[PDB]
């Protein structure tokens, strides 16, 4: 059924699962129009669908041509994630389908379990971990291959770089997702922390910086330090 | 008007007979029930006093046979019966008026509601849905499941209700997904009623019969075959006006004749809140809203 703490190392064992999380998919910007009232604009969106496993990251980006001339655009918003999980599902050898597919947010179950009633087998989860997936558009290199696509567009990325070559998926996946929840809770000091120094660079093919094992350990701790720091701020402890 | 004629009473039992129920006391000299209404169908119903587990009974309609009930000291139930031999039949029947050992059918002459809540309902159908070729008159208990429940274990002592699941290739027309999913009007108007019902008769008929199996036997299937049945046309934004109108006539009927105590486990507050308030057809069931209001408002 759902995903939680109990069942963290499900994630790593040998049965090919994604993560869907349809935060940033239909995303605006709020505006005043001339006449005084409020208005939004689309802006391009993504779908995050992630084997938790290999790092591998479907990005799908949203353009925001697809809400052109339709009505409950967020209701939209999760049926249109559930059409393109379900067709990234189709467009892969059988022996690459994922056996799970964990949703981030409940609201995503039905759409998804319906376009994909053609996999009987596959199973559709919720999870009960509040997982920081939506600061994947804080990550520089996603958000630029977002807001730059004139078109839909399919994207792959390995959201690890390198990581899998020195430590396990478990470590790598608790690396991310700390990652992330910083730059969820201070995205400028996030970035700070992880740009402050300018002789350990992105390489190309990546997108984080290539710290070194004993860097990792300092920006990690740097890191927790942040979310149990803003923690504070929050409410002033 | 026609007689449903008893051997005997050996076990105190509460008779039923549509919507009428009596107490026999064990050995009470009873011997059956008459003037019961012709053109109509009919559900005979038990509960013995030693075991409230397992209500049971029968539908019938008197025009198909001569129907007599003789408790059966083996299976430990009152069993109906046909009696092929039409003379015999009635000179035990006359036997039995003549030293008016019968209860009467007791139909008041301003009341409809047997007719109101049997409307669409039919022996053939019911004969299709509870699968015993060799009698006509067709048994139905508590226990009982639904086709639909063995999919979630004996076959021939099953309810083949019309299976409905919104969650289905049935349901759901490849790239229609969230078009049928939150509009099932292809599923009511071009499975359903077209496809498998051929009519908005049949259709109601069925439902009629889930929920009177429910409400007379607490027969928990047919409690979510009327539901779905209910929900299949209140989220459907393309249905007949005559079928709505006639839709808000049923579920007044049987609102109206629920028993006030059973309420709680006869009504599921998702669908009903959802069929009055959410659904398509909010606005369309000016009189089941009404009566739901005025006598169930905690439901709501
Ligand atoms: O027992 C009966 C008939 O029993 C009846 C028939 C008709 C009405 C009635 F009250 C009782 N026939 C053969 C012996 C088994």
């Amino acid at each position: 059924g759902a995903m939680n703490s109990s069942n963290y190392a499900e994630l790593f064992n040998n049965d090919i699962k994604l993560f869907v999380d349809d935060t940033n998919v239909y995303r605006v910007t709020v505006h005043k129009t001339f006449e005084g009232n409020v208005a939004t604009k689309a802006i391009n969106g993504c779908i995050f669908t992630l084997n938790p496993k290999t790092g591998h990251l479907f990005l799908k980006i949203i353009h925001t041509s697809v809400w052109a001339g339709q009505k409950r655009l967020s209701q939209l918003a999760k049926w249109k994630t559930a059409e393109e999980v379900s067709a990234l599902v189709r467009s892969l050898p059988k022996e690459e389908q994922p056996k799970q597919i964990i949703v981030t947010r409940k609201a995503m179950l039905d759409p998804l379990e319906v376009h994909m009633l053609d996999f009987p087998n596959i199973a559709i989860r919720p999870t009960e971990l509040r997982l920081p997936f939506s600061a994947a558009m804080s990550i520089d290199k996603l958000s630029d291959v977002v807001m730059k696509a004139t078109e839909p567009q399919m994207v792959l990325f390995n959201i690890y770089d390198d990581w899998l070559d020195r430590i396990s998926s478990y470590t790598a996946f608790s690396r991310l997702t700390l990652l992330l929840r910083a730059l969820k809770t201070n995205e400028e000091s996030a970035k700070m922390i992880l740009l402050s120094d300018p002789t350990i660079t992105i390489k190309s093919y990546h997108l984080w910086p290539s710290f070194t094992d004993e860097q990792w350990i300092t920006i990690e701790s740097q890191m927790r330090d942040l979310i149990l720091t803003e923690y504070g701020r929050k409410y002033n402890v | 008007m026609n007689t449903v004629p008893f051997t005997s009473a050996p076990i105190e039992v509460t008779i039923g007979i549509d919507q009428y129920s009596f107490n026999v006391k064990e050995n009470q000299p009873f011997h059956g029930i008459k003037d019961i209404p012709i053109g109509h169908v009919h559900v005979i119903h038990f509960q013995h006093a030693d075991n409230s587990s397992m209500r049971y009974g029968y539908w019938f309609d008197c025009r198909m046979g001569n129907f007599y009930i003789q408790y059966d000291p083996k299976d430990g139930l009152y069993k109906m019966m046909e009696e092929r031999d039409g003379a015999k039949f009635e000179n035990i029947v006359h036997n039995f008026k003549e030293r008016q050992m019968m209860v009467s059918y007791p139909k008041i002459d301003e009341d409809d509601t047997w007719y109101n809540l049997t409307e669409f309902v039919q022996m053939d159908k019911i004969r299709k849905i509870v699968r015993k070729d060799e009698n006509q008159f067709s048994y139905v208990d508590s226990s009982m499941t639904t086709v639909q429940e063995n999919e979630l274990s004996d076959p021939a002592h099953s309810l083949n209700y019309t299976v409905i699941n919104f969650k289905s290739r049935e349901a759901i027309r490849p790239g229609h997904e969230m078009e049928d999913f939150l509009d099932k009007s292809y599923y009511l108007n071009t499975v359903m009623l077209q496809g498998i019902f051929k009519n908005s008769s049949n259709y109601f008929g069925e439902l009629q019969f889930a929920f009177l199996n429910a409400m007379f036997f607490g027969n928990y299937g047919s409690s979510l075959q009327w539901h779905a049945m209910i929900e299949l046309i209140c989220s459907s934004a393309t249905v007949p006006k005559h079928m709505l109108d006639k839709l808000d006539e049923i579920l007044y009927y049987q609102i109206k004749t629920l028993p006030e105590q059973y309420s709680d486990i006869l009504l599921n507050e998702r669908v009903w809140n959802i069929c009055l308030y959410s659904s398509f057809q909010k606005n369309s069931l000016h009189n089941t809203e009404k009566i739901m209001e005025n006598k169930y408002p905690e439901l709501l």
